[PDB]
RNA sequence: AAACUCCAGUUGACACAAAAUAGACUACGAAAGUGGCUUUAACAUAUCUGAACACACAAUAGCUAAGACCCAAACUGGGAUUAGAUACCCCACUAUGCUUAGCCCUAAACCUCAACAGUUAAAUCAACAAAACUGCUCGCCAGAACACUACGAGCCACAGCUUAAAACUCAAA
């Protein structure tokens, strides 16, 4: 309301590739987050239950990460048999 | 199995068996069955390598002292 | 102790801005303070829209005030900035200088969490 | 940066509440899901939107409409086609990660151990 | 020069003109993207209404509101009044998450509009009014 | 569907309400609890332990009194669903949530894992969960149900809270 306008979640479009400048902002959008505020933010979510959600997405990162760690340690490891035969 | 070769013929040089291959449940605890009741079982077991491919004990190490077979390993 | 006084004054010319200023540093001293120094960080835009004494400012001019004064000054003072019709916003938090920064060493690496769970076959 | 986990769980040594309250217990598995299903992008929609829009003007005569009909037929032909190659080449063809049954294979190969022999 | 995605600032001096008219000039189409309905309301830099469509102004009812149809409808028809007030170049402010978010857009251009810039103005507070309580549906 | 139609959209002005991101942090405090900014005061103890009742605190809900009111919202009213619908879905609105002053004194108040000190050896260890133990002290508990009851006492509590039995009954829980 009082700060400057069309400054704030604003892109520009390239040789009308309107496309591509949505998709932008929408990419914005969701690494900052806004885009999942604004679903948890139509109906209340009690206090309990928003915690519920933080540790179970705090839970879900860490394992991800973990087997991502794993995935990417042993991939060296999936060339050919060398010992083929024994 | 990068040593599985080098193990065989060396048995074979010095008149021994060889086991590399995959340890069927049984070889020793069921040799009756399998080889035959006449059948006579390794008086001394030497073990190059006592784990298995996925890095736990190799299952004759066990196996090998419920048959009262002295066991040598590296 | 040692204060900061960030004073966002209106847009006004040299004659009326200084004025302001004089009449704010000897309402600091009528309550006890010992004025140290008066930097002036500039004429700006502000960056969202100040409404104040029935007045929405889009600039201002951004002064520094550095004293000294005891602990019951800073209250007396703040609603004396508050019915000061060419102060936009005023505020005054301890001075950053009298906060010494504890050396670092560096980052500390921490070990992933270990004997947490019995190691037990599941 | 995996976040940390010392006192976060309620332990005897940890004096302070629990931060996390895990209803499975923190130890990485032996396989990993397998791939959802995705929804889809419907295909040939503003061609399809485009046609209809002219039937109405020209009373669902195929004798005016005749260039319209075209992009909206020609547009099926391709989307047909991308949806036979996509399927059959996803699984064959190897880009980017690798498949659950191909990705549990090598995580069988070094299975987590949180017991001790 | 090369192309940036942020916005000209007035102030600083720029080269980027569209049909003679500075960034500022431009008007602006601003979309209310709902849940049921999409309104579209296009104005100009000295906030002057010139055209408005929405759904619901188009004959539609109930739940054909909340359609990518009618959005694309509504944007038709709002950027074939504008047109006729000598309106081709156009600033969105794209406002919610509804159905009718991007199909406006696409409407608006078809229409003879073009789109120079796609601005997000969803509402979202820094905690302030407490919403509604969560459904069993 | 009802409802609303001094309705809706842009712009501008405008809170005794509530405090995105940061926070992948893991801190403060006895616990309850605490996550917008600034300032003032300020966070017990140089052995440990130590109370249903002493002393002092204690989420939400609720009472009494006076204010405030954006939104939400038990009750209630309307609309619909349904065999019915005192419900789930939609709308509207109230007590209430907020402030001040008193009261009430409860919780799955549960990290269900007491306070202090210490160990990782030995028989590791019913099971599961959050590995198993030692010393010391306080508190509590001895089949299920009757029973977060009855009586008694105490309490600003008068459909209340705390403390808390037995008889009948079963051979299991
Ligand atoms: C090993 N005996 C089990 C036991 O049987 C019990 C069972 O005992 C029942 C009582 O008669 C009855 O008054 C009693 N009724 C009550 N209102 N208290 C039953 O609860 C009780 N059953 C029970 N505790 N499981 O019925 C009795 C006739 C029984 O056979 C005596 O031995 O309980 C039965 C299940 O009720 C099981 O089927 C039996 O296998
Ligand atoms: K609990
Ligand atoms: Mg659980
Ligand atoms: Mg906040
Ligand atoms: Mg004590
Ligand atoms: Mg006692
Ligand atoms: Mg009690
Ligand atoms: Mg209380
Ligand atoms: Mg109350
Ligand atoms: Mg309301
Ligand atoms: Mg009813
Ligand atoms: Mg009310
Ligand atoms: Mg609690
Ligand atoms: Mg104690
Ligand atoms: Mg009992
Ligand atoms: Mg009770
Ligand atoms: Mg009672
Ligand atoms: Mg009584």
């Amino acid at each position: 309301a009082k700060h400057l306008k069309f400054i704030a979640r604003t892109v520009m479009v390239q040789e009308g590739n309107v496309e591509s400048a949505y998709r932008t902002l929408n990419r914005i959008l969701t690494m900052d987050g806004l885009i999942e505020d604004i679903k948890h933010r139509r109906y209340y979510e009690k206090p309990c239950r928003r915690r519920q959600r933080e540790s179970y997405e705090r839970c879900r990162r860490i394992y991800n990460m973990e087997m991502a760690r794993k995935i990417n340690f042993l991939m060296r490891k999936n060339r050919a048999d060398p010992w083929q035969g024994c | 199995r990068q040593f599985s070769y080098l193990i065989e013929n060396m048995a074979r040089d010095c008149g021994e068996y060889a086991h590399t291959r995959y340890f069927r449940g049984g070889m020793l605890t069921n040799a009756r069955l399998l080889f035959g009741p006449t059948v006579r079982l390794p008086d001394l077991i030497i073990f190059l390598h006592t784990l298995n491919n996925i890095f736990e004990p190799h299952v004759a190490v066990r196996d090998a002292a419920k048959m009262n077979i002295p066991t040598v390993g590296i | 102790p040692r204060y900061e006084l960030a004073l966002i004054l209106k847009a006004m010319q040299r004659p009326e801005t200084a004025a302001t200023l004089k009449r704010t540093i000897e309402a600091l001293m009528d309550r006890g303070a010992i004025v140290r120094d008066l930097e002036n960080l500039g004429e700006r835009a502000l960056p969202y829209r100040i409404s104040a004494h029935s007045q929405q400012h889009n600039r201002g001019g951004y002064f520094l005030v550095d004293f000294y004064a005891p602990t019951a000054a800073v209250e007396s003072m703040v609603e004396h900035l508050s019915r000061d019709i060419d102060v936009i916003r005023g505020n005054i938090v301890k001075h950053p200088l009298t906060q010494e920064l504890k050396e670092c060493e560096g980052i500390v690496p921490v070990p992933l969490a270990e004997k947490l769970y019995s190691t037990k076959k599941r | 940066a995996t976040p940390s986990l010392r006192g976060r769980l309620a332990r005897f040594g940890n004096p302070r509440k629990p931060v996390l309250k895990p209803n499975k217990p923190l130890i990485l598995a032996n396989r990993v899901g397998e791939r959802r299903r995705e929804k889809g992008e419907a295909t040939c929609i503003t061609e399809m939107s485009v046609m209809m829009a002219c039937w109405k003007q020209n009373e669902f005569r195929d004798d005016a409409c005749r260039k319209e009909i075209q992009g909206f037929l020609d547009c099926a032909a391709r989307a047909q086609e991308a949806r036979k190659m996509r399927s059959i080449q996803e699984t064959l063809g190897e880009s980017g990660s690798l498949l659950p049954n191909k990705l549990n294979k090598l995580l069988q190969r070094f299975p987590n151990k949180p017991y001790l022999s | 020069t090369k192309f940036s995605i942020y916005p000209p600032i007035p102030g600083e001096e720029s080269s980027l003109r569209w049909a003679g008219k500075k960034f500022e000039e431009i008007p602006i189409a601003h979309i209310k993207a709902s849940h049921n309905n999409t309104q579209i309301q296009v104005v100009s830099a000295s906030n002057e209404p010139l055209a408005f469509a929405s759904c619901g102004t188009e004959g539609f009812r109930n739940a054909k509101k909340g359609t990518g149809i009618a959005a694309q409808t509504a944007g038709i028809a709002a950027a074939a009044r504008a047109k006729q007030k000598g309106v081709i170049h156009i600033r969105v402010v794209v406002k919610g998450l509804g159905p009718g978010r991007l199909s406006a857009m696409h409407g608006l251009i078809m229409g003879g509009l073009e789109v120079i810039s796609i601005t997000d103005n969803t509402p979202i507070p820094h905690n302030g009014c407490r919403p509604r309580k969560a459904r069993k549906l």
